RNA sequence: CUUAGUAACGGCGAGUGAAGCGGCAAAAGCUCAAAUUUGAAAUCUGGUACCUUCGGUGCCCGAGUUGUAAUUUGGAGAGGGCAACUUUGGGGCCGUUCCUUGUCUAUGUUCCUUGGAACAGGACGUCAUAGAGGGUGAGAAUCCCGUGUGGCGAGGAGUGCGGUUCUUUGUAAAGUGCCUUCGAAGAGUCGAGUUGUUUGGGAAUGCAGCUCUAAGUGGGUGGUUCCAUCUAAAGCUAAAUAUUGGCGAGAGACCGAUAGCGAACAAGUACAGUGAUGGAAAGAUGAAAAGAACUUUGAAAAGAGAGUGAAAAAGUACGU
RNA sequence: CACGGACCAAGGAGUCUAACGUCUAUGCGAGUGUUUGGGUGUAAAACCCAUACGCGUAAUGAACGAGGUUGGGGCCUCGCAAGAGGUGCACAAUCGACCGAUCCUGAGGAUGGAUUUGGUAAGAGCAUAGCUGUUGGGACCCGAAAG
């Protein structure tokens, strides 16, 4: 009641709960999704073998 | 749904009664905002000094 | 936790109020605990100390010694127990300036005023 | 008797 | 700038603000203790402001006029002892304001209780 | 220059998507995140409706880097979905009541990693 | 607080600079003049004898009629008739509120280790509306002084009020409605012309001087042909308001002996000036001086042994 | 040349405030600004608030279509890449619209008719903090013929 979830009033007239700018903070989970992984091109070994 | 933390009696026994989260704990954690607000709130309790 | 606004907790104020406290207040300052043997009868935990009283030593190099109080030195907050003395290079005896807060009273004087105070502080002489 | 200043 | 004078000689920093609120609260508590039975403030009338930039806002007034007190079923001298402010230099012009003041006085009279002189 | 953890996470995700997809949409969106507040004026809901008024733009998705501010000069709103970092209470309520939907940049990337059918709008300068 | 750095001034250059209203802390209103008490100067200062002595009573003298008593003053008010109109003080005592002040109000000093010493480290227990602070040979809740907590007294202020009791009283004193007859307005003052000053205040903002001098259905200030507010030239008033001075308290993201008040100490002291005035430097031994007993060197300053102490790497010229 | 330097311990010089401005970080956003004040309080701490007020949102009373074209980040379609078309963000160029507003007019005394114009042409501002830009306050410090 003091903070006002979506289902109830906050009692702090003129205020509302903050809105997240990102749905999920786990970027790895989003990146490791099947859709993105299929749409993402393959990557290399991440280490450049020395040449000459 | 919204998980509910079980009520613990004075003896530490997990009582069957539980309450859903008030949704406040799902708010966006902003360490920068908290630090900036603290750096100014902590200055409100001060007394002036001069020579 | 302090609640009253009339009693300051400042270190400097307390030190000033003690380094120049009057002798009458110093009398209360020099209160000493009573031996549990006496505490069993009277119940009072502590009472002032005077010459006619008998006290025991529990702390310091003189720990374990006991004797009658020779004199009370309120100016330096020192209480001198009889038979507890230090011999100078010339052989002159000098009482050691003990503190009543470290001694324990083993025999209480029973002056009329002391007896009245015992009842005043919830005691019961028997 | 008058309206209270601020909140209640 | 507006600092060619010795402004530094008169700079009152309002450090008392924190303590001034507590002092005012203590004074109000003391008045309540002394004036326990009666309210801390007198019943003030409702009035309409001049200066059309603000006339649209209804606000309280200083004290009821003699005509309003007479229409309220009591007298100015008697009304003062009941806590109703009376203004001897205010003349009622608007009829709605007079009616509102009369209704407020009637409500106050109905809601008050006066202790016996005993 | 910002210090928001969520903003940094979104920047990292968009950089990864742009570098691992070569789609210019991701690069353009990420470049906008490196713009200061003055360089990111809000886009009014009226501007979003105007952009949707274009031929074939009703079915397209609209993405706003800045803040989607409400507008009192319009009553009807298209039943479209708007993705932006900051959504004002009035604009969000109007979009929800008009049958639309509001989502964050990460949700839009998940739905459209390459930004298919996406439209980018920016406020006037 | 805003108004507002606005209106407005400004060799219209620098700069100066309000006020209405609005938001809030507080509210208490009033007392005289001018009306005959005229069926009674009904008023009061002072001396004297008493008492229930911050004053009251009797007597006496005097002040006042060139005005002391009562009512009243723009909200008007006053002399009468009517309503079977409505009401009634002080003191003595106890308690209540407050000032000062005394007092009651918990628990280890239990063991192991060290250390000069326990407050220190470890082991085992207790109070906590008391874990704020100080002293006790080093960092102490439980050694003491102290704080939270309530509780018991004493000396005063007292009419802010809760009880008991004496007195009223007198064709005495008041309040509202109706009818009736009257119904009183502050002068060398407003104002005008001028000089000097000030104000944003040009519309001359006020002030002081100077020539003249005002009216009572009369007069000040402002606005559409008039209109709105008071009606001064007499006086009293608690609360918000300031506080580098005096008294007592609660505190500081302040300085810490070349810093901080000039003065942490023998500081407004020493010291200089025929004088108004100027004006400093200087803190620390150790727990207790336990401050060189005692032997020897020279007369001594002190030196060499011995001795106290945790330390003499503490020797009065002493924390480091 | 010269000003200063015998040596050493300490002290010592871009610090504070008022007004306006750019950039940067955060909140809200056509709204923003609690703390002049009230409630409250573990008591100068922290949490809420009515009413007014500073700024802008409508300029000097703005919907002929708040509009046509040229491009334009991106998107879509055609495609194996090149290549072609549509939509077209901000934005720029351009032809135009309405308000304030400028000459004719005639319906008895205003509409309308062509321009220009300073704005609208679909809000973007307020608040808290950091560096920084300019002026007044002793203004980096000691110091000058002194009323």
């Amino acid at each position: 009641q003091v903070w006002g979830s979506e289902t109830v009033a906050s009692s702090k007239v003129g205020y509302t709960l903050p809105s997240h700018i990102i749905s999920t903070s786990d970027v790895t989970r989003i990146i490791n999704s099947s859709e993105i992984q299929s749409a993402i091109r393959p990557a290399g070994q991440a280490t450049q073998k020395r040449t000459h | 749904s919204r998980p509910q933390v079980t009520v613990h009696s004075l003896t530490g026994e997990a009582t069957a009664n539980a309450l859903p989260l008030p949704a406040v704990f799902s708010a966006p954690i902003r360490p920068d905002i908290v630090h900036t607000v603290f750096t100014s709130v902590n200055k409100n309790k001060r007394q002036a000094y001069a020579v | 936790a302090k609640q009253s606004l009339d009693v300051s907790s400042d270190r400097r104020k307390a030190r000033k109020a003690y380094f120049t406290a009057p002798s009458s207040q110093r009398r209360v300052l020099l209160s000493a605990p009573l031996s549990k043997e006496l505490r069993a009868q009277y119940g009072i935990k502590a009472l002032p100390i005077r010459r006619d009283d008998e006290v025991l030593v529990v702390r310091g190099s003189k720990k374990g010694q006991e004797g009658k109080i020779s004199s009370v030195y309120r100016l330096k907050f020192a209480v001198q127990v009889d038979k507890v003395t230090k011999e100078k290079v010339n052989g002159a005896s000098v009482p050691i300036n003990l503190h009543p807060s470290k001694l324990v009273i083993t025999k209480l004087h029973l002056d009329k005023d002391r007896k009245a105070l015992i009842q005043r502080k919830g005691g019961k002489l028997e | 008797l008058q309206t209270p200043a601020g909140g209640k | 700038n507006h600092f060619r004078k010795h402004w530094q000689e008169r700079v009152k920093v309002h450090f008392d603000q924190a303590g001034k609120k507590v002092s005012r609260r203590n004074a109000r508590a003391t008045r309540a203790a002394k004036i326990a039975p009666r309210p801390l403030d007198l019943l003030r009338p409702v009035v309409r402001a001049p200066t059309v930039k603000y006339n649209r806002k209804v606000r309280a007034g200083r004290g009821f006029t003699l005509a309003e007190v007479k229409a309220a079923g009591l007298t100015a001298a008697y009304a003062r002892t009941i806590g109703i402010a009376v203004d001897h230099r205010r003349q009622n012009r608007n009829q709605e304001i007079f009616d509102a003041n009369v209704q407020r006085l009637k409500e106050y009279q109905s809601k008050i209780i006066v202790f016996p002189r005993n | 220059k910002s210090d928001n953890v969520y903003l940094k996470l979104l920047v990292k995700l968009y950089t990864f998507l742009a570098r691992r997809t070569d789609a210019p949409f991701n690069k353009v969106v990420l470049k906008a995140l490196f713009l200061s507040k003055i360089n990111r004026p809000p886009v009014s809901v009226s501007r979003i409706a105007r952009a949707l008024k274009q031929e074939g733009a009703a079915n397209k998705t609209v993405v706003v880097v800045g803040t989607v501010t409400d507008d009192a000069r319009i009553f009807e709103f298209p039943k479209t979905t708007v993705a932006a970092l900051r959504f004002t209470a009035g604009a969000r309520a109007k979009i929800v009541k008009a049958g639309g939907e509001c989502i964050t940049l990460d949700q839009l990337a998940v739905r459209a990693p390459k930004g298919q059918n996406t439209l980018i709008l920016r406020g006037p300068r």
